[PDB]
């Protein structure tokens, strides 16, 4: 038996950066399936997923050891295309950082392409299951519908100062507080929708902070969190003795 | 079926009726094993690498301050030399060889065949040495984590920046990979001064040990298939290897009183007298116009009186400088002579016209001994222009800047210690 | 209270008015994490209006279009946040961030022009060869006499030939050679318009140990026409070079006009006593030699001169990482090695509104109070740990206490550069060791990545996680002190918000032990020439002129044979 | 009695005064053997003053000397000789040696940098990623939607993110991207602005055959800022490109900005679609793509297009000639892998005062009286005797009938260019096939030789002795037809005085042919533009536009970025 521990620290932080690596997130808003398929713009919203049409000599399964002992997703085995779910996360405690979705997504969905950057994080899987992992990104805590945003290009905002309304800054006005709501109106890339998706009620200021993964000065500081800090040192002093002689 | 004697590079009788397909690259047991040594072995300048670390010095004019590491390194030599072959070996008693030389300045490292065998190339004769001196040293002097680096670029330079150890101290007779013009030029990329220094400056044995690595090259470029074969061979026997004593016989006749010209009309009497040319057609005014009747024996005989003439011009100044307007002359005269074409069919005299020029002008190249196989200027031949290179640069008394005393003190040490590269006519001749 | 050293610029760039961007409007406050979004667009900025009205005269002329801003995704045009200036760090100006795009920016190319026309030829060999091969005497007037066919001859004008055609002077002005030595009685006697004075450009202490390191040697340093690299390569340069000391030589000794000993002249101008900017590069990023990818950090941390005039270490640091990060990420990464719109503000992190020197201020004033002063700290993983920790920690914290600072260093890659440059650069300076410097860096990268979550962009950071094992590794192709590191060094060659900040590192262990080179004399000693079009020792202050239009030493350009 | 085509231009140097050097007082006998020098060095030239003057002001204002005619050896200045102008042939333009340096010549850097900074890349590879893997519709709109945003981000434009700071575009005007296709539907539908029209291009029957050798495939014809290549080399060229590319399908298409399929486009671009203008050198002449001497004889001649606009064989031979010797003795030799006063002169010889017009007109016109037409001649060693000797020998008398002639073209290596490349052109013409052409130019170098007892300079006839041997030979580094030979082929890679003629002579074959292109048809239609600075319809009009200072479409200037003047 292992009891996977993820990470160092014992700050609110720290705390919200193994529940996010472990899966442990909370359920704070819903989005029906025809929703999030437009929000995504794959594909027609309620239609079936589309198939790869491979070259006639790719068809055929090899006689593969590993491919015998490893079950393909519900995606893999249907054929589907390869789509992504993108989101932009704003500094001013947004509950996601960009590697800390990457973490939940390696370890909780199977057959998945995490990529980390500053600005945006992707995760890229065969369309039925970014869709499921598509759903849990946006419905649990890991996302504030006013903090966050999906953008799949023109992403600027996550380091930009919040509006005045809290909302984070979007070039392309994707999603905007309308009425006492976060409304969704165009698809993850700025097409406009033929459909208004409510993504529900921002977080309050004080939400953010107790539930974000992010460290920051005037809330939960990087320093105080001493456990990181030494890990940080740790890695880098044990990486820098090994690389010149492993030993 | 071509048979010929191996003569010396005194004139002497050492092998008779030889094949010459048993001279080839591919079947001659002595040209496979110098070709496996000129691959296996390497030099590492302990002296250059004590320098280096002393004055924190990266080459001919890099230094970083503050770098010092006063490490007595050569007189450390033979238990250095211990060690690296420790680390070169891949199992006890195997053919891994260290030898100190020059008192303790360079080590000779030849690295076992089994690295060769499990490698695409002979670079780990480079890698293993380096490693393995860069490990003894850190060890002998207990050298910490902060200072590793610093034995690091005294042995490899300034490698990864650059492509191969620029400012280092491990080198090899052959260049980098990447430095080759094409496919199949990496024995050819060896400097004339280098083939100089390791004969001792014997002109028939420099003949010889380029003529060997040249066609090991042209073999390997592709350049010696079908008719192509023989071609080459004839050319290796006649021009490299002292074929029926006609380059020694040549020389000896013409050495005291004879020039560019009376070589050229010694070759067509000769060539004449043996059957090689015939007369073809006589000219109204007298002037005869001569037919090869084998053409790639006369190309031969031509790449045989190139050497000859060389030996003959530059041992008469005792200057290497001659051999660019030689390699010209000898061919031009010998086609207004006869009514034939040159050595090579014009690419031995077009290999000189450049040659002469990238000796003598401010747009390149330099004197004889910088030039090789795989140089720009002179790899146009079929491997009959850099033999009468080698033997002219060690035919100089003192005229060249950029002597093999300037540019070849190392390989011409390491590789000049092994007696098949010392006297590669002699070597050959004892393996059939 | 320590007054931050960015707050100032801060302060022009985002609460007064640039343009028509209403900055009054959108916030008065430094410190506030909210802004009004007024969604101005091109309207906004002058720059952009003239962006948009050249876009319009280039369609109407060709038939065939070209910049349209409507044609950004969505029909939406840059400036939807609000366009604000940079000042550029250590001066009073403030300009465009498209005034410093180096196509935009003459400065910026001449200084890659400066470095690429630039070889450095010895003279003893040359010499030597003459003595040994013609018996002839060389005296300080028969190189006097030299130098001057050579200054003729070097931007292509004949000395030998009847007949001759030759490059207009007025287009090669930017052309000639100098000299300098370690043979003080042969400075002496050298004509005053040729020579590199070592002891007039260096103080007594660096002129000593550069002398000492260069011995009785006499070099050129040599600096072909612009137009010529402009037209063909760096490449070109130390066999232009070498033609030219050929011809010289010929007139100037009465040498026969192409004998045996002018190939040796040609060999050793060319090859054995040739001394270039950077060697060649592999095949899948195949160029020759004098290119950025061949400057090893230390060659540009020598050509850069501030910390020959200026006693404050750390901004004679971080001109080093200005010209690094311009030269490196702007030019090389972002225009060889890629191309299009390119990565200026990648590199403008590093440059721009003393926020790398507040930081680097912080954590070398850190060092000097717990250590002493520069080179007195132990080169030790325990001082890394601590320099910089303490400065990685101190910058991290600075993005939050100041909104605008993280809204201006928008994209992670920049906030990595800077941050871990401060670390690094502290470090380096309070060693004494660049190693110890770049092992700071690594750690400062770590650092960052778990206090935001997040680091720079999807492939920053691949030199990063090999950084720290490859620091002190003596394998192969991983093992290299940073001073002979570059950007052919396997991890760093295609990575932006690295590279000219590692030219800073490397020059910080030098000029914390007060050293008057990095990696070669030769080169230090060449580029201490005012005559140069850029001025190596104010390299941000040249940006500065560039970026509004003001620098008059341009090289290259072809006004006299085109109609007026 | 025919009159040799350079009489005229001969007539017009020598004779008549250029500047103040008193012409009527040398001679004014074009075929007398004597001259009076009258040694007046300096003072007959205005433009050897401009220098000197010019030289005085920068000796000033550095306090460090440069230019001086006192500092040529024994203090005697250029021009104890006459100095004599240039008639660019074909034109009436007369001018300076010095007007031709490509220094002093902005029509023959353009011409360089508009090689150097074009690829063609292709489009169907990547239409296919975007069909197949990411299940996109590629239609004539979202294809002209593409190039108009292509042409907006190519000079340096943002089109994703925010925040972006750009090129100015008064600087990059000269960049654009225009389209050729081999499917006459989807030309049909693209966007006429950004088209190069195969028909109304190529006549009838070139236009067929280029379409049949592109297929129904669709390129790019891109052109990057002639300012990035000046400021950094050839091999930036499809880098630049495959980065505006990358971005105009990800803003076209409204793809992420950054999935797995972006980079399928970067593979695409950058190499499995990508045809650049030449491959990497090795390395003792380390050069990455893009660069002269990697540019192939064959692409030399499809660049230049005279062939496509005049129906003159032996003028059409002759603009290419003019390109090659320029490109490749002037830029390439003369400063990529030399420098200084440099090699114009050696190029000059083969497109001044309509000599090898002459020669080259006087070979093709015997070879059609005997053979009947162009191509028609058998493409054997007989024939190639046959022309190349009469041609030869024909051209080693001019010298000798006209002292002036011999006088004009004083260096050994200036005859021998042009003599072989009149002899291998009019060969090639004759016989359809360049490689006929090439054995011809290596026995008029021969010939040559035994006629005047002396070629070229020391090192000129390296590849010319190397020559006849390697016309037809195919072993590994000697065998290639010519249309691929280039600067890097190892008997060319040194010397001056051939590898402009050989592209020439590259292009003889298939001008003999009425061909549509020698090598590359991608290549021969991306040039086919008159949009391009330089105008590769009339290469030496182009060069005497430079000479007199008047080449209006130099690009890459930075005025607009330097203090007002
Ligand atoms: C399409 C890519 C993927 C790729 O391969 N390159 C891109 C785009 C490319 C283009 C954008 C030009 C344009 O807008 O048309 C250029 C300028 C390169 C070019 N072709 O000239 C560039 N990036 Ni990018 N790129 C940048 C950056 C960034 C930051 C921006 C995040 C933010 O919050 O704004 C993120 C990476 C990250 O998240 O860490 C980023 C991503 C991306 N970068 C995403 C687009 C993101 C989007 O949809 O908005 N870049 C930066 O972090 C700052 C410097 C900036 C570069 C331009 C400059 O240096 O001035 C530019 C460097
Ligand atoms: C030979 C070689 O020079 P090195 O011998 O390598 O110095 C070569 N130069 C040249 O080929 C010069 C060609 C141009 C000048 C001569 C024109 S005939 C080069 O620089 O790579
Ligand atoms: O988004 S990416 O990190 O791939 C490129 C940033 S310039
Ligand atoms: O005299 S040489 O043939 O060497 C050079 C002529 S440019
Ligand atoms: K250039």
């Amino acid at each position: 038996a292992y009891e996977p521990q993820y990470y160092p620290g014992n700050t609110s932080v720290a705390q919200n950066r193994r529940k996010h690596m472990s899966g442990n997130v909370e359920k704070l808003r819903e989005i029906s399936d025809e929703d999030l398929t437009a929000i995504l713009g794959h594909r027609a919203p309620g239609s079936d997923y589309p198939s790869t049409h491979p070259p006639l000599a790719e068809m055929g399964e090899p006689d593969c050891p590993i491919r015998e002992i490893v079950e393909p997703t519900p995606g893999a085995a249907a054929g589907d295309r390869i789509r992504y779910v993108q989101w932009t996360d704003s500094m001013y405690n947004a509950p996601a950082t960009p590697y800390w979705r990457s973490y939940y997504a390696a370890i909780n969905h199977r057959g998945v392409d995490p990529g980390t950057l500053s600005g945006r994080q992707i995760v890229e899987a065969r369309e039925r299951d970014v869709e499921v992992y598509g759903k849990m990104s946006i419905e649990t805590e890991m996302t504030c519908p006013a903090l966050a945003g999906l953008r799949g290009a023109t992403v600027h905002g996550h380091s930009c100062r919040l509006q005045e309304d809290g909302v984070m800054f979007d070039m392309l006005d994707r999603r905007r507080l309308e009425g006492g709501t976060i409304i969704m109106d165009k698809d993850q890339v700025g097409v406009p929708l033929d459909r208004k998706v409510d993504l529900g009620k921002p977080m309050s200021e004080e939400e953010a902070a107790k539930r974000t993964t992010i460290y920051r000065v005037d809330n939960v500081p990087f320093r105080s969190d001493s456990e990181v800090v030494e890990w940080v040192q740790r890695i880098w002093e044990l990486r820098t003795r090994y690389g010149f002689q492993p030993q | 079926s071509d048979k010929v004697d191996i003569y010396s590079d005194r004139g002497k009788l050492l092998a008779s009726d030889v094949d010459i397909m048993d001279l080839a690259p591919t079947r001659n047991r002595a040209i496979r094993t110098i070709i496996h040594d000129t691959k296996r072995t390497a030099a590492v300048n302990l002296g250059g690498i004590e320098k280096a670390l002393a004055n924190g010095r990266i080459g001919k004019v890099k230094k970083i301050p503050g770098k010092e590491m006063k490490l007595d390194i050569v007189a450390n030599a033979e238990r250095l030399a211990e060690r690296v072959k420790e680390l070169v070996q891949v199992n006890e008693g195997d053919d891994t060889t260290v030898e100190v030389l020059a008192g303790g300045k360079f080590l000779k490292v030849q690295v076992p065949s089994a690295r060769l065998e499990s490698g695409a190339e002979y670079v780990s004769s480079i890698t293993a040495s380096a490693a393995a001196i860069t490990q003894a040293i850190i060890e002998l002097f207990d050298v910490g984590i902060f200072d590793a680096c610093m034995v690091k670029a005294a042995v490899w330079g300034d490698y990864p920046q650059t492509i191969g150890l620029n400012g280092g101290n491990v080198s090899s007779i052959l260049e980098i990979p990447q430095k080759d013009e094409g496919l199949g030029f990496t024995l050819r990329n060896i400097m004339a001064n280098h083939i100089a220094a390791i004969t001792q400056r014997n002109a028939m044995n420099a003949a010889a040990l380029s003529s060997i690595l040249e066609q090991c090259g042209e073999f390997e470029m592709g350049n010696a298939i079908g008719m192509f074969e023989r071609h080459q061979l004839l050319g290796l026997a006649y021009q490299g290897l002292n074929a029926n004593n006609i380059v020694y016989e040549t020389v000896k006749e013409q050495g005291k009183s004879g020039t560019i010209g009376t070589v050229v009309h010694s070759i067509v009497e000769r060539a004449l007298e043996d059957g090689v040319i015939s007369v073809d057609k006589v000219a109204p005014s007298g002037y005869k116009f001569y037919k090869a009747n084998d053409v790639m024996l006369w190309n031969a005989y031509a790449a045989a009186g190139s050497l000859a003439a060389t030996m003959v011009n530059c041992g008469a100044a005792r200057a290497a400088q001659c051999v660019s307007s030689t390699l010209l002359y000898f061919n031009d005269l010998l086609e207004k002579e006869t009514g034939l074409p040159g050595c090579d069919y014009g690419k031995v005299q077009g290999t000189a016209v450049g040659f002469s020029f990238f000796s003598h002008s401010i747009y390149g190249g330099g004197g004889p001994g910088v030039f090789n196989g795989n140089h720009i200027v002179t790899r146009h031949s079929r491997g009959f222009a850099i033999p009468c290179v080698a033997a002219a640069v060690a035919l100089d008394a003192g005229t060249q800047m950029f002597s093999p005393e300037m540019t070849s003190a190392v390989v011409g040490t390491v590789y000049g210690s092994i007696p098949e590269f010392r006297e590669p006519i002699k070597t050959v001749a004892a393996s059939l | 209270d320590r007054e931050q050293l960015f707050k100032k610029a801060l302060e022009i760039k985002f609460t007064q008015e640039w343009g028509e961007n209403k900055a009054t409007e959108v916030s008065t406050d430094i410190t506030s994490k909210k802004a009004k979004y007024l969604r101005l667009g091109t309207a906004q900025s002058p720059r952009k209006r003239e962006f948009e009205q050249y876009g319009k005269e280039i369609a109407a002329k060709r038939g065939l279009p070209g910049y349209d801003p409507k044609l950004h995704l969505g029909g939406i045009p840059l400036g939807q946040r609000q366009i604000t200036p940079y000042v550029v760090s250590s001066t009073d100006t403030l300009c465009d961030g498209d005034d410093l795009h180096f196509v935009n920016n003459a400065a910026m190319q001449q200084m890659w022009d400066d470095i690429r026309r630039t070889v450095i030829v010895g003279m003893d060999l040359a010499h030597e060869t003459l003595e040994k091969r013609l018996g002839k005497e060389v005296t300080p007037e028969t190189i006097n006499h030299y130098l001057e066919v050579l200054n003729h001859a070097m931007p292509g004008a004949a000395v030998v030939q009847e007949m001759m055609v030759e490059t207009h002077p007025g287009l090669v002005d930017d052309c000639y050679v100098k000299v300098f030595t370690g043979d003080d009685e042969l400075a002496d006697e050298i004509d005053k318009r040729f020579l590199i004075d070592i002891d007039k450009q260096f103080g007594e202490e660096k002129a000593a140990q550069i002398k000492a390191a260069i011995g009785k040697t006499t070099w050129q340093a040599v600096h072909v026409p612009t137009i010529v690299v402009r037209t063909c390569d760096g490449a070109t340069t130390s066999r232009w070079t070498a033609m030219q000391i050929g011809m010289s030589f010929i007139a100037a000794y009465r040498m026969c006009a192409g004998e045996a000993a002018v190939a040796d002249l040609a060999y050793a101008a060319k090859h054995a006593a040739l001394v270039g900017m950077g060697d060649m590069l592999p095949a899948r990023r195949a160029r020759g030699p004098n290119e950025p990818g061949g400057l090893q950090f230390g060659y540009l941390a020598d050509i850069v001169q501030a910390d020959r005039v200026t006693d404050d270490k750390v901004k004679a640091s971080l001109e080093v990482v200005a010209a690094g990060a311009m030269l490196y990420d702007q030019i090389w990464l972002g225009s060889y090695m890629s191309g299009g719109v390119g990565f200026t503000q990648y590199a403008t992190a590093a440059y721009t509104n003393n926020i790398l020197d507040d930081f680097s201020y912080y954590g070398y004033e850190y060092a000097v109070d717990k250590y002493g002063g520069p080179a007195q700290a132990p080169a030790t993983l325990e001082t890394v740990k601590d320099i910089a920790t303490e400065t990685a920690i101190y910058a991290i914290e600075q993005y939050e206490y100041f909104p605008t600072l993280l809204e201006d260093q928008f994209g992670g890659s920049q906030r990595a550069a800077v941050v871990a440059a401060a670390a690094g650069i502290a470090t380096g300076l309070a060693t004494g060791n660049s190693q110890a410097g770049l092992s700071g860096w690594y750690l400062a990268q770590y650092l960052l990545k778990e206090a935001e979550g997040r680091l720079g962009f999807f492939g920053y950071d691949l030199q990063d996680q090999c950084g720290a094992a490859n620091v002190f590794s003596y394998q192969s192709d991983e093992g290299l002190p940073l001073e002979l590191r570059g950007p052919n060094y396997p991890n760093y060659a295609m990575n932006v918000g690295h590279q000219g900040e590692y030219a800073g590192i490397a020059s910080s262990g030098h000029i914390g032990r007060g050293d008057a080179f990095v990696v070669n004399p030769l080169v230090k000693v060449a580029f201490a020439d005012p005559l140069l079009n850029f001025d190596f020792t104010q390299v941000r202050k040249e940006f500065a002129k560039g970026a509004v239009r003001e620098f008059d030493r341009c090289a290259g350009e072809r006004a006299l044979i085109l109609p007026a």
